């Protein structure tokens, strides 16, 4: 859920977004305790949307 | 002593009673009695008013009575007038009497002693025959006056206790035995049951109709009480083999007197006429009574002796029904007329020769038709088929009553009883001769809306009236039969028509109309398919077919339940393009459905049935194919079904249920759907198989990713996720299914208290006591395997249940897993975890009740504490508490070892489908239960008295003691001679949630009590004691001015408490009310300071130094 | 209505009472000169033809049956309590607004409910109720001396005879109801058979001695009758109507202070 | 004094709610309007009789009372 | 009754020109106040005619700019307010004559002061 977040606000107020980093930080971090590997497949899909955001203009 | 009131009558009827007893003994005997007895005779059984004073004087006397019974033997009575066979000789006198109020009262004074007249056998045995005959003389004159008098019921009473006690006690009536002779049965002798059953029987043919039909069943039910015959209708035969002939006037002694003063009513005494009417009508009902009882047949009447008392009524009829309304052309006679109870007599008649004609046709079969052959033309048919259509055609039958609201299912009857019989033919001819079916169809066109004739709706509806009575009698074609087809397309045109142009105004008559009109068309058959037909009328006014089952949704429900799937099947071919009116109706089938359920609602299971099959014809909907207002309407359509349906089919594989169930995931499939929604249609996943869990999570995963405050408060999607979870959270609560359950704990362990957990752990406590011990092992064991922060998982959940679970389910899943426990109790946070989690649940094991392996684990909790990085104290907390609870059994004793409008609602409802520490808490238990089982004691308050006493210990520990002593402080009050000590000294100097707050909690607490102890025996207590009272005195303020004056009114206290051990410095007093000396008010404090001091005894001013001793009172004034 | 009536009845956290709601009504159907104003930017005559059809199919619908284990013994007392609750409030609401909106209902409702009533005449409900309904039809005056007037004619007229006649059987919280018809009869239609009211009439005022509403409402069709009834069919009876009047006739912060008194901002048997 | 710590916490309002005092004292000032306009409608009725002899209950009764409960009423 | 006399012995007790025949004044209109601000249903009605005499009464007797007769004048009005605040239109006949008084109340040596 904030995997669409940060992808709008990327494109939406355009800056590196350290926030924004946090923000998918966060969405990866708590699987430690779970097992939920759909939410890892999304989360690492997520990764790749942000990575490829990353490599588009500056970051 | 008989008025409404409380007090008055409650201290009356003791006063009553009190004189009833007394004023019947052998010193009150005779003479005053007599006033006493006579005006208790004339109270109330004769009055116009007060039924309370009615039963008074009937219960009061029935007790007189008793008690003059009870306390006086019976010669007293027989020789004093005062005696039992007095009363009862006044009383049938009063009976006698030609006033209402006399009867009335005798008949209800007699239902109140029967109760205990009952009981006595000589009065009965010598008085029964005259209470019989007295009571009925008094019920026909009942009958003579009014039918409406209240002296019937009493009478009808009387008469039950009579037959009541005749059936309870016949032997000695059986055999003839000589009682006193009443005035019936004119001749003296051994008076015997079948003297007076006889005697009565000869008696019948009375003009009090009822009365005699009383007379009559009552006899019927006596003759098995005969010694000899029983009761066949063979006895009757043999009564009838010697009387052939002459029971037609001794059995019926009317007809007019016999026959003649029939025939002399005719030419020439009104009333007389209706004497006439009613004794006939007596002997009408006799007759029926006598043929619908089996008892005799109709020829017997009908070729043994013959009444022409019968032909002559018949006559009377063609003379007299629906022609003469006012006079029987006997020229010699409206109120003025009286033709208000002339056409109740008419009425009355027209009634009676009903029944007869319903008995004759039908306890006679058609071998006696040629019975009914002797009328010779019947020609009531040609005039009782208008009192079908027009009850102001028998006279007037003005008055609308339960008499003409009960003839047409009589009516009715008549009407199938000549429908087997031939002469229906004839009827049915008559029927076409009243009307042609089709004559008032052109007439029902004359705009009746609003401003229009009234009559023409009187004659729809008596006509409407007339079809419902054939459609009941199994007749609709016996006047209209097939046009072209079966569908009778003329009633169904004119409904259309009416109910398309009637706006093309309205009125609540001409509703009621139409729903008629609706019903003589839902009699003829086909038509249903054609009104399917017609409710898919896309004419907007919106459109008009929905506007005809808007106005009358309600009789097409009834209609359509009828069809089990015809229209329902042509409405799931017609679903494909048209949504709307089809839910509706739809809808409409399953309210109707849930709503039948005083017969059954199998019905409604059939129908869910046929739609189950239907259910793939229409696949425009419940996929990415219908707008989602069609899914939502489809969501609540199925949603309906299952709370119609039992879920015990179709909710496993059964048939269909696949191909919705499927659909169902399909349905929780579509992502398009609102959250809310998919939430919505989750609430009925209760009526429930790894394809529903998958789905579960696959849809769960995208709504809450890692917190529920990353949403602010009152964000519509946060109310959304609020909405869902708690949709979530009430359905698993109705299903109590382990997988949701352990979804839930795990979308929920992820922080304290963020997903608004105080309802599930609430929803836990009530799944607790509910559900199958054997469920609620399972759901446990499933939990615990699940559980092998990771320990928030079973901290917010094994708890709640453990705490509530039934005690024995508990025992089973514990005694399933105490090795399980054993083996696991003995980077390394995985181990600290699982152990906190092994104790917090053992400790609740064991607070329940005490195999041999126990003994043991003590030992392995025990050690557990003793050993000596937060996670090791949260251990050492866990150990302890659940050592706490092994010790609440074991070592018990010391040594411790240290209704209608609800079912309206529902349906409502239903088819709107729309129903400060806390780690020492156990610790105050344990000293409560330990209080309990049982200065000095090995109970560890020495070894606490000297680890609290002593001013060398960590702070945390003594406000920790502080706490619990302040909750339990109660069980050691006859220690506090000591425990005054330390505190005290914990109290000096003090030193967290804040110090003010431990200080008056323990100040108070110490103060409590003050004549179990004072600070006064060792010169520490009170130097300590001053020393707290310089350091409250320099802490007292407060901005809130309440708590200051609060702490004032606690000085107050406790210096007057004591007065033996206080110190007053009167230097840090001096500079509070003497102060800076501004214009401004501080130091007024110390002021009120000095109010404490003068709230004592005490001396004003003492200079225990001497601060100065004469300007000391100087500031006083100074600030005055 | 059926929220109204699911309250339980009050016996000589804060719990709601039922009585309130009837000022909502008061204002509902009352509502003229609020709905003119938002129109701005007969309604009230449909809310009463809506509340008139619930109230008549509540009376269809509702079940009273009892038992005599006389002896008073509701099969259904949860029903009975909000029958009961529903009469108070019907014949509370009723006599405020225009009966003119109930002229439709004046014959079937009254034809119904006189079904009801001889379905159990034993439940004062029934008489509370058809004696506002008769109260509201003499206001607006259906009687004139039409086929559906002269039915209702006789109708009450024989409802009336009925329920005189076996009024003497019936006790307080009942009998009291059966006298307040006996007086909440019009004129007209007791023109016939004046005698049989005489008695009933007596008995009403000595009751309504021992209660004065029943005193009083008696009293004031005393006075109707007296006006609309020419005297000499009531002469003979005079001496029988003034003894039971005998009753009622034998018997015997606040400172100077300037608060603008929001007190007074805030707003028997002798009458 | 054994209501001394019942006093102190029953009156422990460091926490601020001053203005929920407030508005407490408000609403049930409006609950006490309530109360009072019931008790003026059974004030209104008629107040409680009361009695002025012994009452005993037996079923013969005696003429042991006394001159004083005669004279009462 | 006690409303007439008291409203009799203001008609006299102005008879003196003293400022003590104004404190006497005052003091029982005073007392007049606390006493007819709560009538039952019937001493309003009396006090409705005891007001026109004295309203009228003082409009044409104390007519004088000494204050004396103006601390019981204003202590008169005061009650008046307060009075038809809750009174009803039943004075409605008084208070036409009251607004030909009041006006000519407040024009006359009112004004002045």
């Amino acid at each position: 859920n904030p995997a669409e977040n940060f992808r709008v606000l990327v494109k939406q107020k355009k800056a590196s977004f350290e926030e924004a980093s946090n923000q998918l930080i966060n969405h990866i971090e708590q699987f430690l305790d779970t097992n939920e590997t759909p939410y890892f497949m999304k989360s690492i899909d997520c990764i790749r949307a942000f990575r490829e955001e990353a490599i588009k203009f500056s970051e | 002593a008989c008025d409404v009131d409380q007090v008055t009558r409650q201290l009356y009827e003791p006063l009553v009673m009190q004189l009833i007893h007394w004023f019947t003994n052998n010193k009150k005997f005779e003479s005053q009695d007599t006033v006493a007895l006579l005006e208790a005779i004339l109270d109330g059984i004769v009055d116009p008013v007060d039924s309370t004073l009615r039963d008074f004087c009937g219960r009061c006397i029935r007790e007189f009575l008793k008690w003059s019974i009870k306390q006086i033997t019976p010669q007293q009575q027989e020789k004093s007038p005062v005696n039992t066979k007095s009363l009862f000789k006044r009383l049938y006198s009063l009976a006698l009497h030609p006033n209402a109020f006399k009867r009335l009262g005798a008949s209800l004074a007699f239902n109140n002693i029967y109760r205990e007249f009952r009981e006595e056998e000589s009065l009965v045995e010598q008085f029964v025959f005259e209470a019989l005959v007295i009571y009925m003389e008094s019920l026909a004159l009942a009958h003579a006056d009014e039918k409406s008098l209240g002296t019937i019921q009493q009478c009808c009473d009387a008469i039950d206790h009579l037959c009541r006690i005749i059936e309870k006690k016949h032997v000695s009536l059986n055999k003839a035995k000589k009682r006193r002779l009443p005035r019936g049965f004119p001749p003296s002798a051994s008076l015997c049951l079948l003297d007076l059953v006889k005697w009565l029987l000869a008696h019948c043919g009375r003009p009090q109709t009822e009365c005699r039909h009383k007379s009559i069943e009552l006899f019927y039910k006596f003759v098995p009480l005969l010694p000899g015959n029983r009761s066949p209708n063979l006895w009757l035969k043999d009564v009838l083999k010697e009387e052939g002939v002459s029971f037609l006037i001794n059995t019926f002694e009317g007809g007019g007197c016999g026959q003649p003063s029939g025939i002399l009513a005719q030419p020439t005494s009104l009333q007389a006429t209706l004497c006439w009417l009613d004794l006939l009508l007596a002997a009408l009902e006799c007759y029926n009574t006598f043929i619908g009882e089996r008892t005799v047949g109709a020829l017997q009447v009908l070729g043994t002796e013959a009444q022409s008392s019968l032909l002559k009524a018949v006559a009377f009829f063609l003379e007299s029904i629906a022609m003469h309304d006012i006079i029987a052309a006997e020229k010699c006679f409206t109120s003025p007329q009286e033709g208000e109870r002339y056409n109740y007599s008419k009425c009355t008649v027209v009634v009676r020769i009903m029944e007869f004609t319903t008995t004759l046709l039908n306890t006679s079969p058609e071998g006696w038709k040629l019975l009914k052959k002797d009328l010779c033309n019947t020609h009531l048919m040609r005039v009782l088929v208008q009192t079908l259509c027009e009850p102001a055609s028998i006279g007037f039958n003005i008055g609308d009553v339960q008499v003409m609201a009960h003839l047409p299912d009589v009516c009715v009857n008549l009407m199938k009883a000549l429908k087997m019989s031939p002469y229906k033919d004839i009827l049915e001819t008559h029927l076409r001769e009243k009307i042609t079916a089709q004559s008032i169809e052109e007439l029902c066109a004359v705009n009746l809306y609003g401003p229009d004739a009234q009559v023409d709706r009187s004659r729809l509806a008596a006509v409407v009236s007339a079809c419902k009575q054939l459609h009941r009698a199994g007749l609709l074609h016996n006047i209209l039969p097939s046009q072209s087809t079966d569908l009778h397309h003329s009633v169904g045109t004119e409904l259309l028509s009416l109910v398309y142009k009637g706006i093309a105004s309205l009125d609540l008559s001409c509703k009621q109309l139409a729903s008629g009109l609706l019903e003589l068309a839902f009699a003829f058959g086909g038509l249903c398919e054609r009104l399917v037909s017609l409710l898919l009328n896309p004419a907007v006014l919106f459109s008009h077919g929905e506007y005809f089952y808007s106005l009358f949704s309600e009789t097409i429900n009834t209609e359509l339940l009828k069809n089990l799937d015809l229209a329902v099947l042509e409405l799931m071919q017609s679903s494909v393009d048209n949504t709307k009116m089809v839910s509706a109706v739809l809808n409409g089938m399953l309210d109707q459905s849930f709503r039948e359920r005083a017969n059954q609602k199998h019905q409604g299971l059939k129908l869910a049935t046929t739609i189950l099959q239907h259910w793939k014809k229409c696949d425009s909907w419940w996929a990415k194919d219908s707008p989602l207002e069609t899914k939502m309407a489809v969501l609540a359509l199925l949603a309906k079904i299952l709370q119609i349906d039992s879920s015990v089919s179709f909710n496993t594989s059964h048939g269909s249920f696949p191909e919705v169930f499927t659909t169902y995931i399909s349905l929780l499939a579509d992502t398009k759907l609102d959250l809310h929604l998919k939430g919505q249609a989750v609430t009925l996943l209760p009526f429930f198989l790894e394809e529903l869990r998958r789905v579960l999570e696959q849809l769960i995963v995208a709504h809450f990713p890692m917190q529920s405050r990353e949403f602010p408060p009152g964000t519509p999607r946060f109310n959304n996720y609020v909405d869902c979870m708690k949709k979530f959270l009430d359905a698993l609560e109705l299903s109590q299914s382990p997988m949701l359950l352990e979804l839930m704990t795990e979308v929920l362990c992820r922080e304290q208290q963020h997903v608004m957990e105080e309802l599930f752990q609430s929803s836990f406590r009530r799944i607790a006591r509910r559900g199958s011990c054997v469920t609620q092992v399972g759901l446990l064991e499933s939990v615990y395997e699940m559980f092998r922060t990771r320990q928030s998982f079973v901290d917010r959940s094994l708890l709640t249940l453990l705490w509530h679970c039934s005690l024995d389910a508990l025992r089973e899943f514990f005694s399933t897993i105490v090795v399980d426990a054993i083996d696991v109790l003995k980077t390394f946070d995985t181990q600290i975890t699982k152990k906190m989690g092994y104790y917090k649940i053992l400790d609740v094991m064991y607070s329940r009740l005490p195999n041999e392996l126990t003994k043991t684990l003590i030992k392995l909790c025990y050690d557990a504490f003793t050993e000596n990085l937060e996670r090791r104290r949260l251990y050492h907390c866990a150990a302890y508490n659940c050592a706490i609870s092994v010790i609440c059994c074991v070592f018990n004793e010391l040594k411790f070892y240290q209704s209608t409008l609800s079912e309206e609602m529902s349906q409502f409802d239903f088819s709107t489908g729309v129903q400060r520490h806390e780690c020492m808490a156990p610790l105050t238990a344990l000293v409560k239960h330990m209080h309990r089982s049982l200065r000095d004691l090995p109970s560890w308050m020495k070894f606490l008295h000297g680890k609290l006493g002593n001013p060398i210990v960590p702070l945390n520990i003594r406000l920790f003691l502080a706490k619990l002593v302040i909750n339990t402080e109660e069980v050691f009050r006859p220690y506090a001679k000591h425990w005054l000590s330390p505190l005290l000294q914990l109290a000096a100097s003090e030193n967290g949630e804040g110090i003010h707050y431990m200080v008056v909690e323990i100040v108070a607490t110490i103060l409590s009590w003050t004549g179990l102890a004072t600070p006064t025996g060792v010169p520490k207590d009170e130097v300590l004691a001053n020393r707290l009272l310089n350091f409250l005195m320099k802490h007292v303020f407060h901005p809130k001015r309440a708590v200051f004056r609060h702490n004032l009114e606690i000085i107050k206290t406790l210096v007057e408490c004591w007065k033996d051990c206080l110190s007053i410095p009167y230097r840090l007093i001096f500079e509070k009310f003497s102060g800076k000396d501004p214009n401004s008010k501080d130091n007024s404090v110390g002021i009120q300071l000095l109010g404490i001091v003068m709230a004592n005894d005490l001396p004003p001013y003492d200079p225990q130094c001497g601060i100065q001793s004469s300007e000391y009172f100087q500031a006083l004034v100074n600030n005055m | 209505l059926i929220r109204i009536c699911s309250k339980p009845v009050v016996l000589p956290w804060k719990v709601p009472t039922y009585k309130d709601y009837v000022d909502l009504f008061r204002h509902l159907l009352s509502s003229d000169q609020m709905m003119d104003s938002i129109l701005a930017d007969s309604l009230n005559h449909l809310l009463y033809d809506e509340f008139v059809k619930s109230v008549l199919k509540i009376v269809e619908k509702l079940d009273l049956t009892l038992e005599i284990q006389a002896n008073l013994h509701p099969a259904k007392p949860k029903d009975f309590s909000a029958f009961i609750n529903l009469v108070e409030f019907c014949r509370e609401i009723l006599p405020e607004k225009q009966a003119e909106f109930f002229e439709p209902w004046v014959y079937s409702f009254s034809y119904e409910l006189i079904l009801q009533s001889t379905r159990l005449p034993l439940i004062s409900g029934f008489y509370k109720l058809l004696s506002i309904t008769v109260r509201n039809a003499k206001k607006i005056k259906y009687f004139e001396g039409d086929p559906e007037k002269y039915s209702c004619f006789a109708l009450f007229v024989k409802f009336g005879k009925e329920v005189a006649v076996k009024m003497k059987q019936y006790k307080d919280e009942l009998l009291a109801s059966c006298l307040t018809f006996l007086l909440s009869l019009p004129h007209n239609i007791i023109e016939l058979d004046v005698r049989a009211y005489v008695p009933a009439l007596q008995m009403a005022f000595k009751l309504g001695l021992s209660y004065t509403p029943l005193a009083e409402v008696g009293l004031n069709a005393l006075e109707e009758w007296s006006i609309y009834i020419d005297r000499h069919v009531m002469q003979p009876y005079y001496k029988d109507i003034l003894p039971c009047l005998d009753g009622y006739l034998k018997t015997s912060f606040n400172k100077v202070v300037l608060k603008h008194l929001k007190k007074t901002k805030n707003l028997s048997l002798e009458e | 004094g054994r209501t001394d710590l019942l006093r102190l916490r029953r009156r422990f309002m460091r926490d601020q709610e001053k203005l929920s005092l407030m508005y407490a004292r408000k609403g049930v000032a409006e609950q006490k309007r309530e109360k009072e306009i019931k008790s003026e409608l059974k004030m209104k009725q008629d107040a409680q009789v009361v009695l002025y002899r012994s009452y005993r209950h037996g079923d013969l009764p005696d003429i042991q009372i006394k001159h004083s409960s005669l004279i009462t009423p | 009754c006690s409303l007439l006399r008291l409203q009799e012995t203001l008609s006299a007790a102005d008879r003196c020109g003293a400022a003590l025949a104004g404190h006497q004044l005052i003091r029982g209109l005073g007392q007049e106040c606390v006493l007819s601000s709560s009538p039952a249903v019937l001493a309003l009605q009396t006090s409705l005619v005891f007001s026109r005499d004295f309203g009228l009464l003082v409009f044409v007797r104390k007519s004088l700019n000494s204050i004396e007769f103006r601390e019981c004048r204003e202590e008169i009005l005061k009650f008046l307010c307060i009075f038809l605040e809750k009174m009803g239109q039943k004075i409605a006949p008084y208070s036409v004559e009251i607004k030909n008084t009041c006006t000519s109340v407040y024009t006359k040596d009112r004004a002045a002061k």
